[PDB]
C-alpha cells in the first residue's frame, strides 16, 4: 500500500480518535496518523472558546460548572447501514453525558445529560433504516430514588438501565431497566435486536465479587417491542425527567417481554455485530474465549419459540487469553485484541462456527505481536455493512519504552496495521495522550465539510435571537448597548483590524461581546482574547459568537487577536476601558 | 436435594464422624453440619445429571473416598462435584474420584479449606469450552492443594483473587491451561506437573509469588505465562517440547510459535535455575521488565532463544552467573572463566544451531573465528539489547531434568 | 509535513541526551510537597495509611492506590461537606498510572506511580456515588471502582 | 536524512512546541513528529487533572480562575551556553504569566 502520505499527497481516512479522558475528539488523517483537528467537546477548550463562549455553555446547559470529561466510544451516524457523515456521535462517562457533533462544521451542536443514571460507558448507533436511536450504557448500579435513603445496592431498586436516545431530537426516547451492569452495546442490521454486555452480573460491590459467577450475561433488548410499548403507554417514570423508562428485570424466572438474558463467560467487555448482519460476536476479558450469536436466531428466542437461552451460540472460538474488542474486515474475517496474550488475533468466523459444530478447523489464521497490552481495534469502515479492510488501528494502553521518555506518565499507543493482503503487519506506532479508547475511520469521500459557516446555522441562532431582540443585524452592524449592568457589544470582525476598538464600561458591569466574522474567504479565522479577564474565543468565518464575562478590574484593559488573521495580527487590537465605581 | 443425613449413616463414636457404606446412591447431597464422612473403597454417588451433587454449607467436613459421576453440565448455575460454600471454614477434600462434565472442587472464599489427593476427569464429548473448570478457586485464603490429579477439565487448576495459597504435586493432564491463575497475591505453587495442555502456566496479574520447583512437559503455545507478575521468586521450572498451533492442513504465519517463557510487564523477579528446552521460542520479553534478576537457566534445543524487544539494555547475569545458552559459540579459555564472549543474541544464527547441528564445527573454524571476532567488534545486525556478559559454559539444572 | 492545531507559535529542540526524566516519581520531590505537609498537619503517613478524618464541615480521605483496588473504597460523608480526596501510588512498576474520576462530581485527577494528588470537591448531591479509575492500569480495571455515600442533609 | 522511525525504534530530537491558544506544552518526537505527551500548563486539563488538583491550583496561585491560556515560545534553560534539561519557561499572553516546566517530571 502506501505508509507514507508525504507533502502534496492527501490522506485516505479520517480517523476519529476520542479524546479520551481529556474530553477531546482528535480527527487524524490515516494512514498519515497526525492531528488534523481537536474538537473539545467535554473539555473547556482555550483554543476555540468552547466552555466559555455562550453558545458553548448555551448548548452545555447546567454541565458547564463541571471542568472535565470522559469520552470513550466515538461513532458516526448510519443511513442504510451506511455512514453518512451527517452526525457524530460520543459519549461521556465521567459526567454521563451524550454529545453530537456536527460534522460539516466539526464542532459539536447537542449534549445532553441523561438522567437518573451514572458512567455512560457503551455508546452505539441504530444501523437499519437510519441512525434514529442512539443507545448508551451506564456501567455503575445505583439506588432509585438516589435520595440518600437507602444505600444498600442489593436492594430490588438498584439497578441500571439501557438508555435510548433521539438521534434527530437529541431527547431521550426510552430507558430499560436491566439486572446487572452494562459494559458495552450494539446494535445489529435489522434495526430489531441490540445487545449489551452484562458483567457485574455477580452483583457484588466489594472487589473480587465482580468474578464470582461462571458466566455473566450479554442482554439482548427487542427494539420493536420497546417501540410498541412506548406507544402503547404502560412505562413508568422516575424524578423529574419525563423520559419513558421500561422494565427488563427478570420477574421470578419469567423473561420480560422486552429483554432475553443470553449467559455469556467470563466478564465480556466487547460486542460487535458482523459486517453482513449475522452475528453478533461478544468477547470474554477473563475467558479464553468470544461468543458467538447468530443475530437471525434472535425473532426465535423472543418469540418463545426456542429453548435454552445459550441455544443461540452457535460458536464459542477459542482465541487466546483476554479478548477484548472485535474489528470486522468485511471479507469474511475478524480481528480480536488478546489482552492478557499482548497479540492481536485473526480469525474467520464460518470457520470458527464449523468448528464449534465438531469438525476440525483451525479457525486462528495468524497472531500479531501489539506492543502492549491492547484494548479496544478498528479496522476501517467496519461498523458499515461495506467494511474494505484495508487497515486496522489497536490502541495499545502502555507505551512502556516504544517511545522518548516523557516522564512517569506515558502516552498510549495506537499501530496502523496494514490488513489489506492476508498477512497482517505493522505499519505504524502513534503517541497519543489521554487515553483514546476507541476509533473509527471513513473514506475521504464520505465525510462531507463545509469550509465557511452559513449565516442560518442552528449552532448560533440564540445569538442570533438575541440580536433580534435588540434590534441589531449582526451581518453590517456595530454597535455597544446598555441595559441595568449589561453591556453587549456586537461588532464584525475583518483582518486586520476589530470593528469597535474601543467601550467604556462600569465596573462590575456583565460585558457580552458578540462578535461576527464576515470574512468571506476561506481559513480566515479570527480570535479575541481580553487579558486578564480569562475571555478567549475564535470567531470562523460567517461565525458569529458572544462571550459574558464581568468587568471586574477597573482602569485600562487590552484585547488582542490570538489566531493569526493577517501579517499584522500583533497590530488588531483594543481597549476596553472600565471606569470605577 | 437431600442432605447426608439421608442414606446410611453407620456412626462411628466421636460424633465428628459418618461413615457410609458401598451402594449406588443416586441424586445430590448437602452437608449441613461439621462431619467427617468417610466411605469404603468403592460407593458410587450417581447424581444423575443435575448439578450440585455435594454442597457443603457447615464449617470442619472431611469427605474421603467418595467417588462422583456425571454430576452436571449447566455452568450458568456453577455446578459442581464438590461446592464449598464460604462459610464451610477448615474443609478437607481428600483422596475421592470425579468424572464428570463440569467443575469437580469449588472454593468459593472458604478460608483454610484442604483439597488433597484427588483424581479429576472430564469426559471428552462436551466441547473443551463447555468442559467445565476442575479445582476451582474464588477469593479463598490460606488454602492448600496438594497432590490432585486433574485430566480432561478445562483450565486445569484455576486461582482468582485468593492469597493464602500453597500449591503442591498436581498433576495436570489434558487440559486447556495448566493453572489458570488471576489476580492472586503471595501465593505458591511447587512440584506441579502440567502436560499436553493449551498454556502449562498461566501466572497472570499478580505479586510477591513463589513458583519454585514446578514442572511443564509437552504443553502447547505457552509453558510459562507471566504478565505483571512483580516480587516473584520463580526457580526451578522445566519447561519441554510446547508444540505450536499445528493441527490440519494449516500454517500460521508469523504467529503461532510456542514461547517456554513469556515474561511481559514484570519488573521484579528473581528468575534464577530453570530448564527451558526444545521449544519454539524462549525467554520472550515485551513490555518493560528492567530490575528483573535471570540468572543460571538453561536454554537447549530452541529454535530461537530470545525475542527481547525493549530499546533498553539489560543484563542477565546477576554476580557472574549467566544462562547455559546452547547457541554460545566457543571460548572458555580460563578453566573457570564462565565465557569471555557475552552472548549477544542473533535469531538468524539460532535456526541454523538448531536445523543444522553440525554447524558449530563449521563455526570453530579460525577463519570464521576471525570473522566472528571482527562482527563482535564492528556491530553487524543491530544489537538485540540482551547480552549476558558472563554465560555458563557448564549445564546447570542436572539435578531436574528427569526426576 | 504536520498538521498542527490551535498555532503553535514557536517551537524549541534538544537532542535525546540533553534531556533525563524520571521513569517513577520520587516522595522528596518538592512538586507535593504542600499535599504532603497537610499529612504532617495530621500524622498520617501516605505511604500505608487508608484513614478517613473528619473535622465539622471539612472531611479529608487519605489513601493509597495500587492497581487494581483503592485502598479505601468507601468513605461515608454528609452533605455539603469539602472532601479531599488525598490520593497516593504505592505502585513502583513505571507505566502503571492511575485515575481518580468521581461520576458527575467534575473531578478527575492522573496519578502516576509513587505521586500525591488530592482534590477538593462538594458533595451537592446526597446519595449514592461510584467513582472510577480512569487511567487503564491493569486487567481487572472493571472493579478499580469505589462507592462514595453522601448522607442526605 | 531518512525519515521513517519505524515501530520500535526511538526519536533522535525532542520538539517542545508550544500550544498556542491550547495553553499546554507539547512534546513531539523529530523526525517522526508524532505527540509524545501534551504537557498541561495553562488549560483546564481532563487527564492528569491539572488545574482541578489541589497542587495545581496551588501552583498556578490566584490564577486559577481564568480556564484560558495563550502560550507562545518555549525556551528550555542552560548553563554555559548549552542545555541541561533542567527547566523549559513558557509564556502567557492571555493572563500575563510565565511559567516553568521541569523537564524530568
Amino acid at each position: 500500500q502506501k505508509i507514507h502520505v508525504g507533502p502534496g499527497e492527501l490522506d485516505d481516512y479520517y480517523g476519529f480518535w476520542s479524546g479520551g479522558h481529556q474530553g477531546e475528539v482528535r480527527v487524524l488523517g490515516v494512514p498519515s496518523m497526525r492531528e488534523l483537528m481537536r474538537i473539545p467537546v467535554f473539555n473547556v477548550d482555550s483554543a476555540t472558546g468552547w466552555g466559555l463562549t455562550n453558545e458553548s455553555r448555551h448548548i452545555m446547559g447546567d454541565s458547564a460548572k463541571f471542568l472535565n470529561g470522559d469520552c470513550h466510544h466515538p461513532h458516526i451516524s448510519m443511513t442504510d447501514g451506511k455512514y453518512d457523515g451527517k452526525y457524530l456521535f460520543i459519549n461521556d462517562k465521567a459526567n454521563s453525558r451524550v454529545a453530537r457533533i456536527r460534522l460539516d462544521i466539526m464542532k459539536c451542536d447537542k449534549m445532553i445529560t441523561v438522567p437518573n443514571v451514572q458512567a455512560i460507558h457503551g455508546l452505539r448507533l441504530q444501523k437499519v433504516p437510519h441512525t434514529k436511536y442512539v443507545f448508551a450504557n451506564a456501567e455503575f448500579i445505583i439506588p432509585h430514588p438516589n435520595d440518600g435513603k437507602v444505600f444498600d445496592l442489593q436492594d430490588e431498586n438498584s439497578y441500571t438501565m439501557y438508555n435510548a436516545i433521539d438521534a434527530e431530537t437529541m431527547e431521550m426516547a426510552f430507558q430499560v431497566i436491566v439486572d446487572g451492569n452494562l459494559d458495552n452495546t450494539d446494535a445489529d442490521y435489522t434495526g430489531r435486536f441490540a445487545a449489551a454486555t452484562c458483567y457485574n452480573s455477580e452483583k457484588a460491590f466489594d472487589l473480587g465479587g465482580m468474578m464470582r459467577n461462571e458466566r455473566d450475561w450479554v442482554v439482548v433488548f427487542d427494539i420493536h417491542a420497546v417501540e410498541a410499548a412506548v406507544k402503547a403507554g404502560d412505562f413508568i417514570t422516575l424524578g423529574d425527567s419525563k423520559t419513558p423508562v421500561l422494565d427488563g428485570r427478570k420477574k421470578d424466572g419469567k423473561d420480560s417481554k422486552f429483554t432475553r438474558y443470553v449467559p455469556v463467560p467470563k466478564n465480556p467487555h466487547g460486542c460487535n455485530t458482523s459486517s453482513d448482519g449475522k452475528y453478533f460476536i461478544a468477547a470474554g476479558k477473563l475467558s479464553p474465549t468470544c461468543s458467538m450469536i447468530a443475530i437471525d436466531k434472535l425473532p426465535d428466542l423472543f418469540a418463545g419459540k426456542l429453548a435454552d437461552p445459550r441455544d443461540v451460540i452457535v460458536g464459542e472460538p477459542e482465541l487466546g487469553l483476554g479478548p477484548l474488542h472485535t474489528t470486522f474486515d468485511g471479507r469474511g474475517n475478524a480481528y480480536t485484541t488478546l489482552f492478557i496474550d499482548s497479540q492481536v488475533v485473526k480469525w474467520n468466523m464460518e470457520e470458527a462456527v464449523r468448528a464449534y459444530k465438531g469438525e476440525k478447523v483451525n479457525y486462528i489464521k495468524q497472531k500479531l505481536d501489539v506492543h502492549y497490552q491492547p484494548g479496544h481495534l478498528h479496522a476501517s469502515l467496519c461498523e458499515t455493512n461495506e467494511a474494505d479492510g484495508k487497515w486496522l488501528v489497536a490502541l495499545s494502553k502502555f507505551s512502556k519504552d516504544r517511545f522518548l521518555p516523557v516522564g512517569p506518565l506515558h502516552p498510549e499507543n495506537d499501530q496502523l496495521i496494514d490488513i489489506s493482503g492476508d498477512e497482517m503487519k505493522l505499519v505504524h506506532d502513534g503517541p497519543t495522550f489521554a487515553e483514546p479508547h476507541d476509533c473509527i475511520m471513513a473514506r475521504r469521500d464520505q465525510i462531507k465539510t463545509k469550509k465557511i459557516w452559513d449565516r442560518n446555522d442552528p449552532f448560533f441562532a440564540p445569538t442570533v435571537e438575541m440580536a433580534k431582540k435588540d434590534g441589531i443585524n449582526l451581518d453590517t452592524d456595530n454597535k455597544v448597548i446598555r441595559d441595568g449592568n449589561k453591556v453587549r457589544v456586537y461588532m464584525t470582525s475583518m483582518a486586520p483590524a476589530f470593528g469597535v476598538q474601543e467601550f467604556t464600561v462600569k465596573q462590575g458591569d456583565e460585558v457580552t461581546v458578540t462578535i461576527t466574522n464576515i470574512d468571506q474567504i476561506e481559513d480566515v479565522s479570527h480570535g479575541f482574547v481580553v487579558v486578564n479577564h480569562g475571555v478567549s474565543m475564535e470567531i470562523s468565518p460567517q461565525q458569529t459568537s458572544s462571550i459574558t464575562f464581568v468587568a471586574d478590574k477597573p482602569g485600562l484593559h487590552w484585547y488582542y487577536c490570538s489566531w493569526f488573521c493577517h501579517a499584522l495580527h500583533m497590530e488588531m487590537v483594543g481597549r476596553m476601558m472600565v471606569e470605577p465605581a | 436435594a437431600p442432605q447426608s443425613i439421608t442414606t446410611l449413616p453407620l456412626q462411628p463414636d466421636g460424633e465428628n464422624r459418618w461413615r457410609l457404606p458401598a451402594g449406588e446412591y443416586q441424586g445430590q447431597f448437602t452437608i449441613e453440619q461439621p462431619m467427617q464422612l468417610r466411605c469404603e473403597p468403592g460407593a458410587v454417588i450417581q447424581s444423575q445429571g443435575q448439578g450440585s451433587s455435594l454442597l457443603i454449607s457447615a464449617p470442619d467436613v472431611l469427605v474421603e473416598g467418595c467417588t462422583l459421576y456425571e454430576w452436571g453440565s449447566d455452568l450458568t448455575a456453577m455446578d459442581s462435584a464438590v461446592f464449598i460454600l464460604p462459610a464451610a471454614e477448615r474443609a478437607q477434600i481428600s483422596n475421592n474420584r470425579m468424572r464428570g462434565p463440569g467443575f469437580g472442587v469449588f472454593v468459593d472464599g472458604t478460608r483454610d479449606v484442604q483439597v488433597i489427593g484427588n483424581e479429576i476427569d472430564g469426559d471428552a464429548g462436551v466441547r473443551s469450552q463447555d468442559r467445565g473448570n476442575g479445582i476451582h478457586l474464588f477469593a479463598v485464603s490460606g488454602a492448600r492443594v496438594l497432590h490432585n490429579h486433574v485430566r480432561n477439565a478445562r483450565d486445569g487448576i484455576y486461582i482468582d483473587t485468593s492469597n493464602g495459597n500453597h500449591l503442591e504435586g498436581n498433576v495436570i493432564e489434558d487440559v486447556r491451561y495448566g493453572v489458570h491463575y488471576m489476580f492472586a497475591n503471595e501465593n505458591s505453587l511447587i512440584d506441579n506437573v502440567t502436560r499436553r495442555t493449551r498454556t502449562g502456566y498461566a501466572l497472570m496479574q499478580s505479586r510477591k509469588l513463589t513458583v519454585t520447583g514446578n514442572r511443564s512437559e509437552q504443553d502447547q503455545n505457552y509453558g510459562i505465562l507471566m504478565n505483571y507478575i512483580t516480587y516473584s521468586t520463580i526457580t526451578g521450572n522445566f519447561v519441554s517440547d510446547v508444540q505450536r498451533g499445528d493441527t490440519g492442513g494449516d500454517s500460521m504465519i508469523s504467529g503461532g510459535e510456542g514461547k517456554a517463557l513469556f515474561i511481559y510487564n514484570s519488573l521484579f523477579n528473581t528468575i534464577e535455575n530453570n530448564h527451558f528446552e526444545k521449544s519454539s521460542l524462549g525467554i520472550h520479553l515485551t513490555a518493560g521488565s528492567e530490575d528483573n534478576r535471570i540468572s543460571g537457566n538453561a536454554f537447549v534445543g530452541n529454535q530461537q532463544q530470545v525475542k527481547y524487544v525493549a530499546s533498553r539494555t539489560q543484563e542477565w547475569s546477576v554476580d557472574g552467573r549467566g544462562n547455559y545458552w546452547s547457541d554460545y559459540l566457543g571460548w572458555d579459555r580460563n578453566n573457570d572463566g564462565l565465557g569471555d564472549i557475552a552472548y549477544e543474541p542473533n535469531d538468524n544464527v539460532d535456526r541454523l544451531l538448531w536445523l543444522y547441528p553440525q554447524v558449530r564445527l563449521l563455526m570453530n573454524s579460525p577463519s570464521i573465528e576471525v570473522l566472528r571476532w571482527v562482527q563482535r567488534a564492528f556491530p553487524v545486525i543491530k544489537s538485540p539489547g540482551v547480552q549476558d556478559s558472563h554465560p555458563l559454559m557448564k549445564l546447570p539444572t542436572e539435578k531436574l531434568l528427569t526426576e
